[PDB]
RNA sequence: GUCGGUCCUAACCCGACCCGUAACUCGGCGUCGGGGAAAGGGAAACGGGUUUAUAUUCCCGUACCGCGGUGGUAGGUGCGGC
RNA sequence: GAGUACCGUCGGUCGGAUAUCCGGCGGGAAGCUGGGAGGCAUCGGCUCCCAACCCUAAAUACGUCCCGAGACCGAUAGCGAA
RNA sequence: GCCCCGGCGAGGCGCAGGCAGCCGUCGAACCGGGGAUGCCCGAAUGGGACCUCCCGCGGCUUGCCGCACUCCCAGUCGGGAGGGGGAACGCGGGGAAUUGAAACAUCUUAGUACCCGCAGGAAAAGAAAGCAAAAGCGAUGCCGUUAGUAGGGGCGACCGAAAGCGGCACAGGGCAAACUGAACCCCGGGCCGAAAGGUUCGGGGGAUGUGGUGUUGUAGGGCCCGCGGAGGAGCCCUGGGGGC
């Protein structure tokens, strides 16, 4: 127990007890930097599936960004006129994906692992992100997570790796309608996504 | 103050507590954490229930006293999870303890119990 | 700089040979790292004098030169006839 | 000058004719502006011996 | 050692943190730290002679600054003038 | 294995057409007597499978390099440079 | 240009045909292998640059070690990581116009040139909530065909797949949870051992769960029951032979 009922809780949080502490804890988040690192997770139930113990060599950071999609810069040169937006766009990664980019600018001598949704506001989203050392003993004698130190593992956030990433990409579809995903984007011409 | 707390227990629960845990763990039985005493809640094991006020985040033990008021076993507070640990028999701190076969501190729960109901009451 | 590496060579030109006469003064080439006071060191052991100044200037080719007054006591002839000149 | 007479000899021995041979290639530079041609090559070699062997006994 | 740099700040600039950006070798407020004037501010040398070619830089003669010392006195415990 | 499957809407992209994939905004589940797919939506039948966590060789692409070759050029040619 | 081990076996001192001279038979030059020394700038890193040069702080005995920024483990000491470079190939994002349509605006050029970021000797993908149709297949990836087809489109100019069939090559494993409950991991020092490995002391973590079991579909696993008790496939080199 005491797995379910933390699941329980968070499924649609305006029912719960979780509300009026997301309430308290944004009114005290929106004060802190943009990248903070804590002690332990929120959402314990969730990290523990995603992969998180409770060892050396896991620490757990929590990334503020803006919502909403995209403001292109106006253009010098002329344009014709199906080139010409700068508003309504939108961008083509997730904000999951861009608050994990930021922590791992924040932190690297680190690898990061995954991510989870912790909070919603009207002007921003919250994520807590997972990272691990690939240079620590206690990392480097576990089969679970050992494969971390590999020497093609690193910059995994920033190539797509992160499930974020596949979501992102388009891993998640196999048959009809995948067509031209695998084995990857440019392979294809960007013609998925 | 958290919100998991209903009521405020005295300096004289707490450390009867306290020391209901210390001679439980050393006569009797007793379940430490906070999953091992939810299961002993679920099936009924559960005597008594002796839960922190130090912990964040709440969602860890906020499950637990609208669980033992349906099963009708009694939770006392207590202000810090080290000392609870150190109780228990641990150098960790332990957020939830639950006391089972209790040996020589029978009274001591006879009169925990009479007064968290009185307080809740 | 350490002795016996700072001395790279002696000079023999006419205006040297006229301070060696006149002024009591020898003119050496010389690392370029070393300072006025390494170079009196120098001296002193690879030759065994006491040194009074020390002057220096860098030439148009690259090279540290330094003119060299001894005390009174000793002589400049001395030293010049000791090595080759 | 051979490395196997150089194996032969001190510490302190090396260091004197170390600072020796410095000594007679500086006056040699000196009167070469003013025959054997090859006494600077051999001499430059021979100190370069000199304190590669040191160098070796040192580090046993 | 004494000429000038080397020191001080000016208009101005950079770095780190911070906020933004899909991102940056891009953009920027504040805090902190640092740079920025061979005509601004700013310890101290003048005459004669010497060389094919240097000299307030070398030689003679007469001097001055800054650090550290040795030895004596002023003073600590002294006066003159409405 | 939940702000997930799914539903509407906006932008982009695709051969993907009332039937591609990605993202923003507003809503949002069941959870083994369970759940998904079967080219408009829905009802029934049948067939196939169990998402929202991770690792993984071989067959492949390249040639700032090497060996080795040539119905290639032969000093205004051949690499810009014998 | 200095040293050592080997090969070759008499001359040698770069392109580069000179004067004068030295090295070598105690085995050179040359070739293969391994070591030493290795100025300043530069990621450039103790602090600064209108000139690849300057200015310093601690601790030990002129000589030396240490001291950037952002981070992890610790914590009053220490131990570690990143940073820059690299033809073409690679993953992820941002994104034009000339031109063509005999003008042009949707389209085309084109997810192109170019820009930003991240990796390697290969990268990326990869073990069905799939394909299909009265029959069946069985992870990914590459070639040849399917095919200028299905299908998109001022239905204009034009754009444009897949499954399957034939072959190359082949390989499958682990978590989360349920049930147990410290039975567990790491650092440093000491004693066995040739080593692979095993045993004690002091610290760091871990009850917000370390270790064990467990992993899937007309279901699988756990708890309960009975019966049975082939994890024995792999690690090392004091050894003895072989081939390259």
């Amino acid at each position: 127990g005491m797995y379910k009922y933390i699941r329980e809780a968070w499924k649609s949080p305006k029912k719960s007890y979780v509300g009026e502490l997301l309430k308290k804890r944004m009114i005290q988040w929106r004060r802190d930097p943009v990248v903070k690192r804590i002690e332990r997770p929120t959402r314990l139930d969730r990290a523990r599936s995603l992969g998180y113990q409770a060892k050396q060599g896991y620490v757990v950071v929590r990334v503020r960004v803006r919502r909403g999609g995209r403001k292109r810069p106006r253009w010098k040169g002329g344009r014709k006129p199906s080139k010409m937006g700068m508003v309504k766009y939108s961008p083509k990664k997730s904000l999951q994906w861009i608050a994990e980019e930021k922590a791992a600018r924040k932190f690297p001598n680190l690898e990061v692992l995954n991510s989870y949704w912790v909070g919603e506001d009207g002007m921003y989203k919250w994520f807590e992100v997972i990272m691990v050392d690939p240079h620590h003993p206690v990392i480097k004698s576990d089969p679970k997570i050992a494969w971390i130190a590999g020497k093609a593992h690193k910059g995994r956030v920033f190539r797509g790796l992160t499930s974020a990433g596949k979501r992102s990409r388009g891993l998640l579809n196999k048959g009809k309608g995948a067509e031209k995903v695998r084995p990857s984007i440019r392979a294809h011409q960007g013609k998925g996504k | 103050k958290p919100s998991y707390v209903k009521f405020e227990v005295p300096q004289e629960l707490a450390e009867k507590a306290l020391e209901a845990v210390e001679i439980a763990r050393d006569t009797g039985r007793i379940r430490k954490g906070t999953n091992e005493t939810t299961k002993a809640v679920e099936r009924g094991q559960a005597k008594l229930v002796i839960i922190a006020e130090d912990v964040d985040p709440e969602e860890i033990v906020a499950h637990l006293p609208p669980l033992c008021e349906e099963k009708e076993i009694p939770y006392v507070y207590v202000p810090s999870k080290k000392e609870l640990g150190a109780a228990a028999g641990l150098e960790v701190p332990a957020a939830s303890v639950a006391i089972i076969e209790p040996g020589k501190a029978r009274e001591l729960v006879e009169d925990i119990a009479m007064k968290v109901k009185e307080l809740m009451k | 700089m350490d002795p016996y590496k700072v001395i790279i060579r002696p000079l023999v030109t006419e205006k040297a040979v006229s301070l060696i006469e006149r002024e009591n003064k020898l003119t050496f080439i010389v690392d370029r790292r070393a300072t006025k006071q390494d170079i009196k060191r120098a001296v002193e052991e690879m030759f065994n004098v006491k040194v009074a100044k020390v002057n220096t200037l860098v030439t148009m080719k690259g090279e540290k030169k330094a003119y060299v007054k001894l005390k009174p006591e000793y002589d400049a002839s001395e030293i010049a006839a000791r090595l080759g000149l | 000058m051979k490395p196997s007479e150089i194996r032969e000899m001190s510490i302190e021995e090396i260091d004197k004719k170390i600072r020796e041979l410095r000594l007679e290639l500086a006056k040699e530079r000196g009167v070469l502006t003013m025959e054997n041609p090859m006494v600077i090559r051999n001499l430059r070699r021979d100190i370069a011996r000199l304190l590669t062997i040191k160098r070796e006994k040192l580090r046993e």
